């Protein structure tokens, strides 16, 4: 067919742009190429047919509260982002992000998505984490508010060891197809 | 342009690799290969043998020191890189049909700062162009086949800036005159290029290196080369919200006008630095 429109919000600084432009571009964190532009572009191959997936990368700061939801109409599918370390972007998630969406968009389809799953496993982080009062988010807990809130699922990757990357953006065109 | 295929760069390091270790291959994987996929069957397959804890992947393009490197694990460098050509071996593939016949040079690129980080500003920003040449040429009997020779080409940073604009007027170009159009995909070009609202957008360039006309005249034939690049950007950008006018029902009507509200605020602010 034609493009797939996946829009993405999320807590700015949760690395939302980091893991777009790093998977779609076969680069590491550590090697992609900067830019100035917004939005990424992918093929993605899903049963022997290539289907392309526009990516619309969103700011996450009230500012742009105003003009944000102007990229919302013809969107065929939400990637909702929090850092899985980052327990205010999670709570942004329950009480922004996605009021937002379905207030626009009551039927386009929703994901959830932790990322930065790299630094729950990493033992300076938590126990940085916990010296503050807080723990990061397990998938058990991030996998109930996605069916408490009916998301199509919650899907967790790292950018920098490309864990669960692929199925992220796998899920979203399977989610729009549908 | 993976007419060609998908090809990646492998180098071995290790005692634990024995004939392998310090070489240095391309390998040919099947169109539309992810980084994630190889390096995941590359580690998940040494995994197998020397041990799970054992193999590390090389995060990384720039080139290897071994001192920093555990002699008792197994660390793999993986990089996608593209087909090189002369500027006479592309015009060839645009006339002719037959293209894929004499991939011997492949290229990718790594960024960094004078400074030893990866990225910087937009003043700091260099990046290194490498070029692979193979020991044979594909399409050929195996799918790996090992560099010989390499070249380093250096970008200075406004000519990286450069690199980027022009990729983007002709993402634009080719979005705008395809049949049937995409809107989608017309719309996430042309919104990133004028209604940006993560990256720094292309005005930011413009100032910093379009706001003195430098002394050296080497550096104008760089100086003046990006003003060009702007105006025909700016030309492209006006085509495209000309015709995602032409496409767009009721309900982007205020997206749409934003957009041009965005694209004259930018043409405005451009044209003192591009005169």
């Amino acid at each position: 067919m034609q493009t797939i429109k996946c829009v993405v919000v999320g807590d700015g600084a949760v690395g939302k742009t980091c893991l777009l432009i790093s998977y779609t571009t076969n680069k590491f964190p550590s090697e992609y190429v900067p830019t100035v532009f917004d939005n990424y572009a992918v093929t993605v191959m899903i049963g022997g047919e290539p289907y392309t997936l526009g990516l619309f990368d969103t700011a996450g700061q009230e500012d742009y509260d105003r003009l944000r939801p102007l990229s919302y109409p013809q969107t065929d599918v939400f990637l909702v982002c929090f850092s899985v370390v980052s327990p205010s972007s999670f709570e942004n998630v329950k009480e922004k992000w996605v009021p937002e969406i379905t207030h626009h968009c009551p039927k386009t389809p929703f994901l959830l998505v932790g990322t930065q799953i790299d630094l729950r496993d990493d033992p300076s982080t938590i126990e940085k984490l916990a010296k503050n009062k807080q723990k990061p988010i397990t998938p058990e807990t991030a996998e109930k508010l996605a069916r408490d809130l009916k998301a199509v699922k919650y899907v967790e990757c790292s950018a920098l060891t490309q864990k669960g990357l692929k199925n992220v953006f796998d899920e979203a065109i399977l989610a729009a197809l549908e | 342009e993976r007419m060609f295929g998908t090809y990646f760069r492998v180098g071995f390091y290790g005692t634990k690799f024995g004939d392998l270790d310090e070489q240095e291959f391309v390998y040919k994987e099947p169109a539309i290969t992810k980084l994630a996929e190889i390096s995941h069957r590359l580690e998940g397959f040494y995994g197998e043998r020397f041990g799970e804890d054992v193999v590390e992947v090389i995060k990384d393009s720039n080139p290897v020191d071994k001192c920093k490197l555990d002699p008792n694990k197994a660390y793999i460098q993986i990089t996608y890189v593209e087909p090189y050509f002369d500027t006479y071996e592309m015009k060839d593939r645009i006339t002719y049909f037959d293209k894929n016949y004499n991939l011997r040079r492949f290229m990718y690129c790594t960024p960094f700062t004078l400074d030893g980080r990866a990225h910087g500003e937009l003043h700091e920003q260099f990046k290194r162009k490498t070029i692979l040449t193979t020991s044979h040429a594909f399409p050929y009997i195996k799918t790996r086949v090992n560099v010989t020779h390499k070249e380093e080409i250096i970008l200075t940073p406004i000519e990286v800036a450069i690199e980027d604009m022009q990729k983007k007027t002709q993402e634009l170009a080719f979005a705008t005159h395809q049949d049937p159009a995409d809107p989608k995909m017309l719309q996430m070009v042309l919104q990133g290029s004028v209604g940006t609202t993560v990256n720094q957008g292309p005005l930011e360039v413009a100032q910093v290196f379009l706001s003195e006309i430098p002394s050296d005249p080497k550096l104008f034939r760089h100086h003046n080369k990006l003003r060009l690049c702007f105006k025909d950007f700016t030309k492209r950008c006006e085509d495209a919200l000309r015709k995602n006018k032409s496409l767009i029902g009721p309900d982007q009507k205020e997206y749409q006008r934003e957009l041009e509200r965005n694209y004259h605020r930018l043409k405005e602010a451009l044209q003192p630095l591009i005169n």
